[PDB]
RNA sequence: CGUCAAAGCACUUUGCAAAAGCUAACGUAUCUGUUUCUUGCCUUUUACCAGAAACAGCCGUUUGUAAGGUGUGCUAAUUUGACUGUAUAGUUUUUGUAAUCUUUU
């Protein structure tokens, strides 16, 4: 399957542990055992932080996933115009009569 | 329409077999050394003619005798292998492919010995004239 | 305007890159030739005079061939000038047999410290007026290194040649020992030398390896022979149904020797030239009852005459040398 | 998979590590494993008391560490593909 | 799976292991595993004292090892 | 082979657009003409000899796209793409060494 995890790939995420640290930053790679490589993270031991960067986690590890946010980030027809001019028709009346 | 053709590898055997006799038996293409249409370019540019091939209209002090060294005379077959080197003023030239690898595939005459058998050609490959570490 | 480089192929290639990407310009490329060496066959019969232009000092010095064993091991680097005199004395003394105050008394290399020509002491007052020698080392090696760089016969240079300081005369001062006095004398003494040790030009030969099926051989070797050319290896090379034929052959005579194995073997038969050698030519250079004729080609020792004046011709000197009582003193 | 390749990359430059035991290692690495092995040099430990210490040279078991923190550059690395039919991801010419 | 870890450099030289509830042994290794099962000989504990008990050849478990060292270099 | 997405599908007729982007057979084929020059054989110009450069035609080739035609299916078949595609309860991840208590700030 893994149709979902594909989904999130690219996005700032927040990831609890078993150990019950919560890091965060955006998902670069993913596993099948959910290794998940992680950008620019950041702990939460709890009022407290810390700078890491690339971070390779375990499944073991890993508790829970959510998202934070988002993820970060015909030339020309044949048409052709003129100007004016409004012809008067010399008959009334509709197209096909006459 | 009948563009285009996909053909067994059987089939592709027979149409061979039986068009032997038409289509040629050279493999190697260095037999053509000096029979290009490169070579007989610069031949005709170069006003020179090569024995077998074509011949056509022409297209177009510092030398003294006791000053060079004559030492065999200089062909023109040389002139149409290394035209800017052995040959001066030389324009409208092009220039050749120098050799190709060589094809050592001999097909089986006699076909009831397999597609891998040691040939007799090919040299013993005995090696008693080496000193290793 | 005479420029070098490896061989055909090499020459090919430059002469269609200055032709057509750097000067945009037509030519008159000559028909290409060698470059030749030149050495010394035997000791001289008679020893050198030489005198400098304020006639204070006298130079003297014996040439002798070396032995083809040692030429080759300096051109590799076995042996050097940067080493202590100690080590070097071990190689000669231990290989070739010479002498123990021979071995060490090797002053320096030939022309420009690879070149096989080798300077030596061989007298006794030098023992006496050993500090007196030591004013005068680098005056002799700067009018050595450079003048055996170029030579007498063809101005190019020198191989095998030994030299060996015999009588040094010397005045007073350091004042008449100058720079401007003695190496443009020091120089005179290796030509001198050279005339009366019978020299003769060698010139390169390059190792052909063809490859080959069995039936083109013998059109090879009807080939090569009319070159000059000693088959030094005839195989069928295993795994493979070919044969090499290993070779030498004279740069002179390989002009275009490529092109003639690929036409008449049809497409069969390559063949490469890689630098090798130097193989002197057979016949003496300065001799004046040869002089054949200035269109045909020559033959055997009468073809060795033949170079030195075409290869002077060129270069614009004098085409007899028979201006060899300049550089000979006076007796 | 490429949370195992990453790490062979960083093989060579100096990697952090935590590890069930509590303790995190600094050191060169100089091989990886698809286990998650590790062997290291000029290791700097720092227990949870603060304790630090030198090891020469460590063998680890994969399933014993928690995560590792790697060098930055090892952001720009390719993240190729893969396949049905191979274990080491690469690029790949062929049909897929 | 099953990669047979490079345990080739450690052979017969001794080793510092440390294993799971804080426990280290010293020994000479012997022989390795699939799932990094060890033997050890001349196998001695390091107690939490301190006091060093000779046992002799010993089979080390594979999930247990945390780490392995080397003593010299 | 497996999944997902798109689409009728295979075969065919016309129309309309393109086809050196980094030195290379749109065509492993190959013919005529115009102009400008050079040489041939020549005096009637044409018709020609055989080289060059510059332009042109003609016989063909490929691709995309649009509308059609025949046969088959629109209660199906075929094509086309895309993909982080495999199954493991017994030692390195998904069938747990967990559970629980207490003291310090």
């Amino acid at each position: 399957g893994t149709t979902k995890m594909v989904s999130l790939l690219n996005h700032s995420l927040n990831v609890t542990t078993k150990d019950g640290r919560t890091f965060v930053g955006q998902l670069l790679a993913f596993d099948g055992f959910m290794n998940l490589v992680l950008s620019d993270c950041q702990e939460y031991r709890h009022e407290e932080k810390r700078m890491l960067g690339l971070v390779i986690l375990r499944g073991e590890f890993i508790v829970s996933l959510s998202v934070q946010g988002p993820p970060p980030m015909l030339l020309s027809g044949p048409g052709v115009a003129r100007p004016a001019g409004r012809g008067i028709p010399l008959g009334q009346a509709p197209v096909g009569l006459a | 329409t009948y563009r285009r053709w996909k053909l067994n590898l059987p089939q592709m055997a027979n149409l061979h077999r039986l068009g032997y006799q038409l289509l040629s038996d050279l493999r190697d293409d260095n037999y053509f050394y000096l029979f290009n249409d490169n070579s007989f370019f610069t031949a005709k540019a170069l006003n020179v003619a090569i024995p077998g091939g074509p011949k056509f209209e022409p297209l177009y002090e510092f030398n003294d005798i006791y000053k060079l060294i004559i030492r065999h005379p200089i062909k023109t077959e040389y002139r149409i292998a290394f035209p800017y080197l052995y040959n001066s003023r030389a324009r409208s030239v092009a220039l050749s492919e120098y050799h190709q690898p060589s094809n050592v595939f001999v097909p089986p005459e006699d076909p009831d010995l397999p597609a891998f058998f040691w040939d007799p050609i090919i040299n013993p490959i005995t090696s008693r004239q080496l000193t290793l570490h | 305007h005479t420029i070098f480089g490896t061989g055909e192929m090499y020459m090919d290639c430059l002469l269609y890159d200055l032709r057509t990407l750097y000067s945009e310009i037509e030519i008159r490329v000559s028909d290409p030739v060698a470059r030749f060496c030149e050495t010394a066959v035997d000791t001289s019969s008679i020893k050198c005079f030489s005198d400098t232009p304020n006639k204070k000092n006298r130079i003297t010095m014996v040439v002798e061939p070396l032995e083809k064993g040692i030429s080759n091991d300096i051109e590799n680097g076995k042996v050097n000038i940067n080493w202590p005199q100690k080590r070097i004395s071990e190689f000669f003394q231990k290989n070739y047999d010479w002498d123990l105050l021979a071995s060490r008394s090797i002053w320096a290399f030939g022309p420009d410290d690879r070149g096989t020509n080798i300077l030596r002491d061989d007298t006794l007052s030098t023992d006496v007026d050993k500090n007196v020698l030591n004013s005068v080392k680098e005056y002799i090696k700067q009018g050595f290194q450079w003048g055996t760089r170029e030579g007498p016969l063809c101005d190019e240079t020198i191989r095998n040649v030994n030299f060996r300081l015999m009588d040094v005369v010397l005045a007073p001062e350091q004042i008449y020992r100058g720079g401007g006095q003695i190496i443009p004398t020091a120089r005179r003494v290796c030509y001198s030398s050279f005339l009366t040790a019978s020299p003769r030009l060698m010139e390169p030969v390059y190792m052909v390896e063809v490859h080959a099926p069995a039936d083109s051989l013998p059109i090879i070797y009807d080939l090569l022979t009319r070159r000059r050319g000693h088959v030094l290896q005839d195989i069928p090379r295993p795994g493979s149904p070919l044969y090499l034929v290993r070779a030498l052959i004279p740069v002179i005579d390989s002009c275009g020797f490529e092109t003639d194995l690929r036409v008449h073997t049809q497409g069969q038969a390559m063949c490469q030239m890689v630098f090798d050698h130097w193989q002197v030519v057979p016949g003496d250079p300065l001799d004046k009852s040869i002089k054949p004729k200035p269109l045909e080609p020559a033959r055997g020792s009468d073809l060795a005459r033949d170079f030195l004046i075409k290869t002077r011709r060129r270069k614009g000197l004098v085409e007899d040398v028979s201006t060899t009582r300049y550089f000979d003193q006076e007796m | 998979s490429l949370c195992i390749k990453l790490l062979h990359e960083t093989q060579g430059h100096i990697v952090t590590m935590e590890l069930e035991n509590g303790s995190t290692y600094r050191g060169k690495l100089i091989e990886a494993e698809d286990n998650m092995n590790c062997q290291m040099r000029d290791i700097s430990v720092t227990a949870r008391d603060g304790r630090v210490s030198h090891l020469d040279q460590v063998y680890i078991r994969g399933s014993h560490i928690r995560f590792l923190i790697v060098p930055d550059m090892l952001r720009n690395a390719p993240m190729f593909k893969v396949g049905p039919g191979r274990s080491v991801p690469l690029p790949t010419r062929g049909r897929r | 799976k099953a990669g047979a870890p490079d345990l080739k450099k450690y052979l017969d030289r001794q080793v510092f292991v440390q294993l799971n509830g804080s426990r280290k042994v010293y020994g000479v290794l012997r022989g390795y595993d699939i799932f990094l099962n060890i033997v050890l000989e001349d196998s001695i504990e390091e107690k939490v004292d301190g006091e060093k008990v000779k046992i002799g050849s010993v089979a080390i478990r594979g999930n247990s090892v945390i780490m392995i060292e080397t003593l010299d270099k």
